[PDB]
RNA sequence: GCGGCCCCCUGGACGAAGACUGACGCUCAGGUGCGAAAGCGUGGGGAGCAAACAGGAUUAGAUACCCUGGUAGUCCACGCCGUAAACGAUGUCGACUUGGAGGUUGUGCCCUUGAGGCGUGGCUUCCGGAGCUAACGCGUUAAGUCGACCGCCUGGGGAGUACGGCCGCAAGGUUAAAACUCAAAUGAAUUGACGGGGGCCCGCACAAGCGGUGGAGCAUGUGGUUUAAUUCGAUGCAACGCG
């Protein structure tokens, strides 16, 4: 529809979900797709095979879409943080940079306190 | 066991057959401790399939028991949590042990005449791929891939 | 954080992120509550580190 | 008690020798000052976090642990409160007493070749000798040998409570009893046992399989009930086809 012929995939993993969504550099976004989403619903959707599963998922359907070369940029703690690369890349695009965003917090926002069990 | 090595020993081949898989079997489908009526069975259900079906005698059986044989089986593990069901990969000799009692099983629950006609129709069944003993082989296929993080 | 990785990668294999710290900051700040932790966090491994 | 960076004001400590005063010192009841967090008053600010509070879970119950929100508070200025396991559970000052390995910060001599050799101070961590100690342990930074002064203790509970005095806006703080009751309370260490502590190992313990019991009929024993008597024993595993 487009043809960006490019683009972006955004992987916002943490221990609860992970969700993947592609992205023009620019900030405008095609699909997304969640663990949570693909049929995993309960403990399953913070396993790293989810992960593969939701990357597949939206990456599928490439012809509408149009991007051929599609980078990568993780966000937060997720299952292994690869398992979504390893199934992405396969998918079709090839990746030549990954970026890492992982916000760490230089002090401020007292963090919640402890669980006690 | 938990520390010593075991091994057992292999039975004596099929008779006149030479068969060791139908001498298995004859054990398998043994009952009371008899192996006269299990030897009995099985060459007239062999017979009775290899005359139903066209087929040569030694791997008309084979040919059911390689299409109902698994490749993985769910073992309940539970490491932090409660039972988790994880595949795991089936040795040779236990993947044929185990289609070997799905055979068994599922001819044992048929009701069609009597064990010489039974088996036999459970082994066209599973040739074809129509049977019980199919039925309960592809759930563990579908169950497979659950939880691989886990061990 | 960036990978530079040589016209031969194979299938990507991640081998520059694999030898950087990959979630040595990340596993670093992912805790919590850092107030009356650190008070007795100290040491004293290092003492029976020793011959 | 104090951690981004920069500026202004300002206190203390340590090293080099040199000069100067000439016991001017140590300790300190009462007194004065400082003093975490929480808390109080007035006026601001309020992103996150979070007493109270609301809801959802778990549970026999849960006004708790868990989850979703969330007010005071946490922040700022000026005042008050003066309490902490405010601990090194170890008052301050001075002298003497074998060592070893480190950290941090000065300084002197030298073939100075070097991220080197040889010395001399301040602070600080660990291990250990004599000695001390009920023991654990302390051990030149003593809990060793001595000297000066101060504070405090006299069985457990009642009780750091009551009354009185002083202080505070309040919450409360400080000083501080008696009646009554018990024969103990307590410290260190030893052996065993136990732990929803850790490690290693074994058994048909589990797992992988076969066959069962618990369902029906019957045999037998036991409990219970009834009976003239239903003789007496045996009772989790380890009594119940047992004597
Ligand atoms: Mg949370
Ligand atoms: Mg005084
Ligand atoms: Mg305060
Ligand atoms: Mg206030
Ligand atoms: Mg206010
Ligand atoms: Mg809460
Ligand atoms: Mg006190
Ligand atoms: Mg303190
Ligand atoms: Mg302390
Ligand atoms: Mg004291
Ligand atoms: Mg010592
Ligand atoms: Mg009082
Ligand atoms: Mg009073
Ligand atoms: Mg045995
Ligand atoms: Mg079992
Ligand atoms: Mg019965
Ligand atoms: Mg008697
Ligand atoms: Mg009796
Ligand atoms: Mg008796």
């Amino acid at each position: 529809r487009k043809q960006v012929s490019d683009g972006v995939a955004h992987i916002h993993a943490s221990f609860n979900n992970t969700i993947v969504t592609i992205t023009d550099r620019q900030g405008n976004a095609l699909g997304w797709a969640t663990a949570g989403g693909s049929g995993f619903r309960g403990s399953r959707k913070s396993t790293p095979f989810a992960a593969q599963v939701a990357a597949e998922r939206c990456a599928d359907a490439v012809k509408e879409y149009g991007i051929k070369n599609l980078e990568v940029m993780v966000k937060g703690p997720g299952p292994g943080r690869e398992s979504t690369i390893r199934a992405l890349n396969a998918a079709g695009f090839r990746i030549t940079n990954i970026t890492d965003v992982t916000p760490i917090p230089h002090n401020g926002c007292r963090p919640p306190k402890k669980r006690r069990v | 066991p938990r520390r010593r090595v075991i091994g057992q020993r292999k039975i004596l081949p099929d008779p006149k057959f030479g068969s060791e898989l139908l001498a298995k079997f004859v054990n398998i489908l043994m009952v009371d401790g008899k192996k006269s009526t299990a030897e009995s069975i099985v060459y007239s259900a062999l017979e009775t399939l290899a005359q139903r079906s066209g087929k040569s005698e030694l791997e008309a059986f084979e040919v059911a028991l390689e299409n109902v044989r698994p490749t993985v089986e769910v073992k309940s593990r539970r490491v932090g949590g409660s039972t988790y069901q994880v595949p795991v990969e089936v040795r040779p000799v236990r993947r044929n042990a185990l289609a070997m009692r799905w055979i068994v099983e599922a001819a044992r629950k048929r009701g069609d005449k009597s064990m010489a006609l039974r088996l036999a129709n459970e082994l066209s069944d599973a040739a074809e791929n129509k049977g019980t003993a199919v039925k309960k082989r592809e759930d563990v296929h579908r169950m497979a891939e659950a939880n691989k993080a886990f061990a | 954080i960036k990978v530079r990785e040589n016209e031969p990668f194979d299938v990507a294999l991640r081998r520059f992120k694999r030898s950087c710290e990959k979630a040595g900051v990340l596993a670093e700040v992912r805790r919590r509550e850092f107030y009356e932790k650190p008070t007795t966090e100290r040491k004293r491994a290092k003492a029976s580190a020793v011959k």
